[PDB]
């Protein structure tokens, strides 16, 4: 994953 | 009209205006068409979408927009609503538009949507209006995409933008289903590889991918990305990238190292295979050094060498894999006589990284200096480490004395104490 | 007077003249007076220190002397020429008053001169001139002094400028032996303790130096200084010298992290302590600090946070509270995961919630309206993040090329 929240 | 070249797109300390001057400069000089604004903590970008560029913010991106067409570099600019837009709400959909426009007015004709990273499920009141979450993005992506005039270049950016990510394969994914049969054919569609930072992208691959989104895909390309590591810099060869793709694809966009100056190897190279359409990796690089080296006291052995110690996302260079090797069979067979042979011009070796952080650090190229400073400066430190260890394993015939005689022997503060734990 | 401030005196980038204008207003508001400009790598300073200042490098450097003047804070400029200079050859010497004189024309009244890291001995032709290393160091020194009338503020920085780097020890050197005896009474001494990194600098190894110097030293406060370890910083409060170091001591200068914004606490503390107790300096310092940190404005972090993220970067010899309590945590759990009484459910969940800490720092910080502060910062909380998350998930199991090349021989060493 990249990334998020 | 084939998209070529760098999105800033990464994760941190964007670029500034006079960095992307010279990088049009450059994109020119090598022949590639296209820069995409998409850099992640940009706060108008993604965190704010919803507010418009102040006064004097407003100021720059017209002189930035400016530089573009002074230069014929395509200016793409993108905005990700994705963390928290409702999709359904009108009120959402046409601040999203009245942002749009602002830029537009700043002499922007080029667009994209980025979807990337977001969770993947919706409000309770999206979930009312729309089927499934891919029905919301691109029911918004067509609506701004009319809005705009149909714009002439315009991409979208899915959730699932690479083959890792998409559930539960590629080929028969409900949300990659919905965009190639919905999203409209005046739209592009950026897809990453097989995963995130693809170390290979297979002709049949994408072929694949152009089944499901009924379209040739334009490639966000993460193969120089160093967001993710902090002790990690690429100046490797663009690789692993097939030359028969160019037909297959609306383009390439390199998403680069954060620092700069250290990105002239990954879009020279770019650049060089971007004609071309075998094409070979070891050339471009080789090309790319003696071009480079222009800039700049340091030799191209140094460069090499340099090129060497910071490669590629999953490959270390011939000077760097072999120092590895070496120091792994030296350690491995302690104790006719081969290892102190071996040891000595290991020792040496060693040497040439010293030797090639004097010349960068005595260099007239201050710009480049200061973006790859603290990258030269671990390698340093850390071969003088190892240069001193085999020292140490060597003089032990005729001492007992233990490898410590300060905090730059201890490495990595609290992060390397929980990374060392880790299997 | 007592020098109390900042040298900017790193490896790596140095600040810009933007940034340093900055520093000036806050060494007043926090009413500290010093300012040693030493970036080792601003050439000019120490490679190309014979080379003198442009047309457009002058107007830059002069701004910065006036805003220096007008904010009440004393500039010493340092020069670090030590590295290549022939020591009796004329035309280098007058290469070194010709440069000096250049500055003070800038506005500048008070200098120093640096040899700190350069190799102990001389080419021959010195060798001839001078009867010691340290013999040749004072010579010129003392010179300069006198050439531009012997300023108020003057500063040598010896090559043996900390316990360790003495020979054989700090009473019986040679070198500092001929510093102490033939250095002019009215040069500073700058000393950075014990050690390059000194942990503590305690009071009778400040006695020992300034018996065979035969003056107080100038500390160069290495504390907080992060040029030596790519991630590592320190937002940790100033501490390991107490405050009766004040009396012994001609003055502290510190040499803080090379990115600008990190170094709030680093000199709000250093201040306080000027005028002690870390735990407390640093909740003072913390405090005033998260007023920097606001919502971006819109027409459409907190206090434990702050604590947090000094507890992961504290120190270069202690984590902060917090951060060695996760550590702590995190090693129990490790060691019973054979046990899976089932207390351990009970601890991994409450681990599982600091871990969710860390991301919520980080998520916050992301937001902030100073985007200076977050993009200096960047880098040093992603990774902790990165890692925290990847702890988490492998905390409830109950990269390969990770810090790329440097990464690997790392694991290679046995010191690790
Ligand atoms: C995901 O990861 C890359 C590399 O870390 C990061 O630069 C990028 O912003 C994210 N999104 C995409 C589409 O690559
Ligand atoms: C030696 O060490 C510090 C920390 O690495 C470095 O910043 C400084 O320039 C050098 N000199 C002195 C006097 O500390």
């Amino acid at each position: 994953t990249s990334t998020s929240l | 009209h084939f998209l070529c070249g760098v999105v800033e797109g990464f994760y941190g300390r964007p670029w500034v205006m006079e960095q992307r001057k010279e990088l049009f400069r450059r994109l020119q000089k090598w022949e590639l068409n296209t820069y995409l604004y998409a850099p992640k903590d940009d706060y108008k970008h993604r965190m704010f979408w919803r507010e418009m560029y102040s006064v004097e913010e407003a100021e720059q991106l017209m002189t930035l927009i400016s530089a573009a067409r002074e230069y014929e570099i395509e200016f793409i600019y993108a905005i990700s609503p994705g963390l928290d837009i409702t999709f359904s709400n009108p009120k959402e959909v046409s601040t999203l538009k009245r942002k749009l426009d602002q830029v537009s007015q700043f002499g922007c004709r080029s667009f994209a949507l980025l979807f990337d990273n977001i969770d993947h499920n919706m409000c309770a009141a999206d979930k009312e209006v729309f089927s499934s979450f891919a029905h919301a993005q691109v029911s918004i992506t067509n609506e701004i995409y009319q809005y705009l005039g149909e714009p002439e270049t315009f991409l979208f950016c899915p959730t699932e933008y690479c083959g890792t990510f998409c559930y539960p394969n590629v080929s028969q994914s409900p949300y990659l289903r919905t965009v190639g049969e919905k999203l409209l054919p005046g739209i592009e569609v950026l897809w990453t590889g097989p995963k995130v930072v693809s170390k290979e992208i297979p002709v049949e691959s994408i072929e694949e991918v152009s089944k499901i989104i009924k379209r040739a895909p334009v490639i966000w390309d993460n193969i120089h990305a160093n967001d993710y590591d902090q002790k990690r810099l690429f100046l490797g060869p663009y690789k692993g990238r097939s030359t028969e793709l160019i037909p297959r694809l609306k383009g390439v966009l390199t998403n680069p190292n954060c620092e700069f100056e250290a990105n002239y190897v990954a879009i020279h190279t770019l650049a060089t295979w971007y004609k071309s359409n075998l094409y070979s990796p070891q050339m471009a690089l080789k090309l790319a050094l003696t071009e480079w080296l222009q800039e700049f006291s340091v030799t191209l052995e140094d460069l090499q060498l340099l090129a060497d110690l910071f490669y590629l996302p999953y490959e270390h260079g011939p000077k760097g894999a072999q120092m590895l090797r070496e120091f792994q069979w030296l350690r491995a067979n302690s104790s006719i006589e081969e290892w102190r042979s071996r040891a000595a011009k290991f020792e040496e070796m060693c040497g040439l990284v010293m030797g090639m952080f004097t010349r960068l650090s005595n260099c007239a190229n201050r710009t480049i200096l200061y973006d790859m400073y603290s990258y030269v400066w671990d390698i340093k430190s850390i071969m003088s480490m190892v240069k001193s260890f085999v020292q140490w394993l060597g003089c032990r015939s005729h001492s007992s004395a233990q490898f410590l005689i300060e905090p730059w022997a201890f490495r990595g503060g609290l992060a390397g104490e929980f990374q060392r734990l880790l299997p």
